RNA sequence: UGCUUCUGGGUCGGGGUUUCGUACGUAGCAGAGCAGCUGCUGCGAUCUAUUGAAAGUCAGCCCUCGACACAAGGGUUUGU
RNA sequence: ACCCAUAUCCGCAGCAGGUCUCCAAGGUGAACAGCCUCUGGCAUGUUGGAACAAUGUAGGUAAGGGAAGUCGGCAAGCCGG
């Protein structure tokens, strides 16, 4: 119930839909922090440097459409904070994204 | 009895169109429209069927350096008409007509437009081809 | 000096309070006025603005040149579900003003009509009319009702009814309904109340208040623009290129002398978000909504007699911004305020309307159904996969 | 440290300026 | 903590630039002690720090 | 009603829609959209450009 | 404007519509020709089939009742 | 020793100003013209976060007319190897 890891399909389109070419791939990261604290309530999201790579893989610009992500809620390790849980971000490469369902994945 | 309806308008004064007749002009220079009021800085424009003032800027010396009255048939601009089609034409064309409506040349080349056609009658009966 | 070079001026004084408007339905400032020998109806509705489409019909007017042709016009789809009557008001004719005397609402009343009477319909407790609808099943509380329904007999000149809009039917995101006074003209005051206590508690449809080939008056709020300079509000002339501080703007407020800048000179502001109340729009079709019978549905609502096709008034992809149009319809001539989505004041006309341009009886040909979103070729799914043919996906 | 002097005379509304002159 | 000193010293003993100059994350408290080019050099016989490879520019 | 087909196309144009162009000489083309006007303006070959009808109707598809 | 009548918003996916114009790969005694081996094997822009194909499609477009979790919460105030 | 210049000099200063010289790749190309990249260097030049209202500044595009605007083809655009 807490421990949970699980599949999404982020269109990063349609938030990244209006803004300018400087800001685009920085405020899709912020969609997707948004996009975490939206389906997950932790507000200690940590996404990873593999994201991030697939994010910028094209430039700051050009930013990929359809993203894949496991997003996993853990257990706080020691360095306590008020934030009980967290969640971490992590990339999965997936070729096409045609009929890809929100898997809930088992450990 | 059936008036003429509003249809869009591109030629204003500046224009130079071409002399669709055998008399000699190539050109006609609008120098102002018949059958406008005014207001503050808006130039006199005339479209298809419209009676209009115009000089021959080139073409026979008996022509050139004196005013005609002239009707616009032919526009480049796409005008709307009633039964709901955009037809425009290829250039901007004029014939040279006198105040009461008699045609000064004999033939007309290219196609006459029918808002051009039901109101002026001598015009539509030299022309060949109808719109 | 004076003005060498006299001009018209860019804007009206009669519609300079430019403020965005504190209510957002179409309140009706005047009725049309009653008169004794015509019965009792519903002088007003209230629609909403669905899309746009062309129409294709026969002009009959003698003399001019379109006699006897096809010609396209703009029309306005309007959604008009049948509305519910929950309650009446009477109205008592004083010196100081027309004054509203005795409210009775309806035993029953609707949860789109208690949406209306909360701000925040979580947190409320739903708890609203409950000491009121007490009224209605006791000994005492019919003997007031009809106490005060027998003032309204005597001393009542103007009866409106209040009637709030069907939202559940409605493709829209809201749910909470829009009430509405419409004035019946009609009779006399007990025959007017006594059909307003028939038709309590009861659905009104479109085809009761409004005709065919009727002249009727929109009221809506304008499409909201925000804060907008003068030259995009006021359409004044530009200021030419070489002008340092700004050219989009006014040059020149006003004299030396007068000291103040004056009511009428245009300044930049608020553009759109305004009441308005345009007249003479013509109907030309009144069109049935869905209903199931003998299994399947009938839909058929672009149907006229020269087309014959099993096509509705829903475009290709449903129409844009708006959503399927499943309700009863009006379709009217030119365009309406508003934009879409929007809330729409249905009026009788108020001139008496005797003209040979308005007194046209409209027979339709074609109604074009193409996909508004983006340039559509094809007015249904049937026709469009006839000129296709089998697809990869099919 | 360095006292900020006094704000040094700038020629402007004199004559040689086209912005502002009166009458002549 | 503060690895520019390391940094400008191996890039001075590899005779390169700073840029090149690929140091330890995960041993980041055995580089910070060095401060100087003795512990440098022992640093580079560990392996802890690397020289980046050149970004290749293609011919083809 | 005449629905008259597109020149450049070979598309049903609907009398609510189209853009109609006669030119000097006479035959008088209509055209669905400012795709086809520019393609014509442009004197591309309908048999050519893959969408089109007479496309189709050169390769038998 | 919405925020538990097993009911509702939202995410994803699917259709509907629409924009551009026929995707990568594979096959071709299609291809101006060129080279090597005694007809075959290589280079080759472009063409045809697969292929009105591939890509996008609400961020302010239309239906989903297909998977998913969320949604009866927190704080400030006001009396005849 | 160091700075030798959009932070170590002079300009009241970590000032878009000024200051005398050397070293001098690959492609595109006539070129040490402009663009990208390799060695080297940097965090965008006294800050950011959230929306994209009016006026602006710097960029652009406009159906038809083509200087009819204006003191004046001012500006922009056309030609461009
Ligand atoms: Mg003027
Ligand atoms: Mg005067
Ligand atoms: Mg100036
Ligand atoms: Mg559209
Ligand atoms: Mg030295
Ligand atoms: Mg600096
Ligand atoms: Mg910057
Ligand atoms: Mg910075
Ligand atoms: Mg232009
Ligand atoms: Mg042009
Ligand atoms: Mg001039
Ligand atoms: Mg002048
Ligand atoms: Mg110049």
């Amino acid at each position: 119930n807490e421990v949970v890891t699980r599949e999404y399909t982020i269109n990063i389109h349609k938030r990244i839909h209006g803004v300018g070419f400087k800001k685009r791939a920085p405020r899709a990261l912020k969609e997707i922090r948004k996009f975490a604290m939206k389906e997950m309530g932790t507000p200690d999201v940590r996404i990873d440097t593999r994201l991030n790579k697939a994010v910028w893989a094209k430039g700051i610009r050009n930013v990929p459409y359809r993203i894949r992500v496991r997003l996993s809620r853990k257990r706080n390790e020691d360095e306590d904070s008020p934030n009980k849980l967290y969640t971490l971000v992590t990339y999965v490469p997936v070729t096409t994204f045609k009929n890809l369902q929100t898997v809930n994945v088992d450990e | 009895s059936g008036a003429k309806f509003r249809i869009s308008l591109g030629l204003p004064v500046g224009a130079v169109i071409n002399c669709a007749d055998n008399t000699g002009a190539k050109n006609l220079y609008i120098i102002s429209v018949k059958g406008i009021k005014g207001r503050l800085n808006r130039l006199p424009a005339a479209g298809v069927g419209d009676m209009v003032m115009a000089t021959v800027k080139k073409g026979k010396p008996e022509l050139r350096k004196k005013v005609h009255p002239a009707v616009v048939i032919r526009q480049r601009k796409s005008y709307r008409r009633k039964d709901g089609v955009f037809l425009y034409f290829e250039d901007n064309a004029g014939v040279i007509v006198n105040n009461k409506g008699e045609m000064k040349g004999s033939a007309i080349t290219g196609p006459v437009a029918k808002e051009c056609a039901d109101l002026w009658p001598r015009i539509a009966s030299n022309a060949g081809s109808i719109a | 000096s004076h003005r060498k070079f006299s001009a018209p001026r860019h804007g009206s004084l009669g519609f300079l309070p430019r403020k965005r408007s504190s209510r957002h339905r179409g309140k009706v400032k005047s009725f049309p006025k009653d008169d004794p020998s015509k019965p009792v109806h519903l002088t007003a509705f209230l629609g909403y603005k669905a899309g746009m489409t062309h129409i294709v019909r026969e002009v009959d007017r003698p003399g001019s040149k379109v006699n006897k042709k096809e010609v396209v016009e703009a029309v306005t789809i309007v959604e008009t579900p049948p509305m519910v009557v929950v309650g009446i008001v009477g109205y008592v004719e004083t010196p100081r003003g027309l004054r509203t005397f005795k409210t009775v609402f309806a035993e029953h009343i609707s949860d789109e009509c208690k949406r209306r009477f909360y701000k925040n319909w979580h947190k409320s407790k739903k708890k609203a009319f409950t000491k009121y609808c007490k009224k209605w099943q006791d000994d005492a509380g019919k003997r007031q009702l009809d106490k005060d329904f027998s003032s309204m007999k005597k001393y009542c000149q103007v009866i409106r009814v209040l009637a709030h809009t069907q939202m559940r039917l409605l493709p829209l995101r809201q749910k909470k309904a829009h009430l509405m006074e419409i004035q019946v003209n009609g009779g006399t005051v007990a025959e007017k109340l006594d059909w307003a206590r028939e038709r309590l508690e009861q659905q009104v449809p479109v085809s009761q208040v409004f005709g065919q080939d009727e002249m009727i008056d929109v009221i809506g709020v304008t499409k909201g623009k925000g804060y907008k300079g003068v030259t995009s509000r006021w359409h004044t002339k530009k200021l030419p290129r070489k002008t340092h501080r700004g050219l989009r703007k006014v040059a020149c407020i006003g004299a030396w002398h007068p000291a103040r800048v004056a009511f009428s000179v245009a300044r930049a502001g608020q553009k759109g978000y305004h009441h308005r109340t345009e007249i003479n729009k013509k109907i030309y079709k009144i069109g049935q909504g869905y209903l199931i019978k003998d299994g399947k549905l009938i839909k058929n609502n672009a149907s006229t007699d020269y087309d014959l096709s099993d096509k509705s008034i829903n475009p290709l992809g449903g129409f844009v911004h708006y959503g399927e149009v499943t309700n009863d319809f009006v379709m009217l001539k030119g365009c309406v305020v508003g934009t879409k989505k929007r809330v729409l004041t249905l009026r009788k006309s108020l001139l008496v309307q005797t003209k040979r341009r308005a007194l046209e009886k409209i027979d339709l040909k074609f109604i074009d159904t193409t996909s508004k979103f983006g340039h559509g070729r094809f007015q249904t799914v049937e026709e469009k996969k006839a000129f296709m043919g089998p697809l990869k996906k099919d | 440290d360095p006292v900020p002097y006094q704000p040094p005379f700038l020629c402007q509304w004199g004559r040689h300026q086209p912005a502002w002159k009166p009458l002549m | 903590s503060m690895l520019r000193l390391q940094k400008r010293l191996a890039s001075s003993v590899l005779r390169c630039g700073k840029k090149k100059v690929w140091l330890d994350p995960n041993e980041t408290n055995e580089i910070a002690n060095a401060n100087s080019r003795q512990q440098i050099r022992k640093l580079i016989k560990d392996g802890l720090i690397i020289r980046k490879p050149v970004t290749v520019h293609s011919r083809a | 009603m005449k629905v008259e087909l597109c020149s450049f196309s070979g598309y049903k144009i609907y009398p609510g829609h189209g853009r109609r162009y006669a030119r000097t000489d006479g035959k008088v083309f209509q055209f669905l959209n400012a795709k086809c006007e520019s393609a014509f303006l442009s004197k591309r070959n309908p048999r050519q450009i893959n969408w089109t009808v007479l496309y189709r109707r050169k390769h038998k598809k």
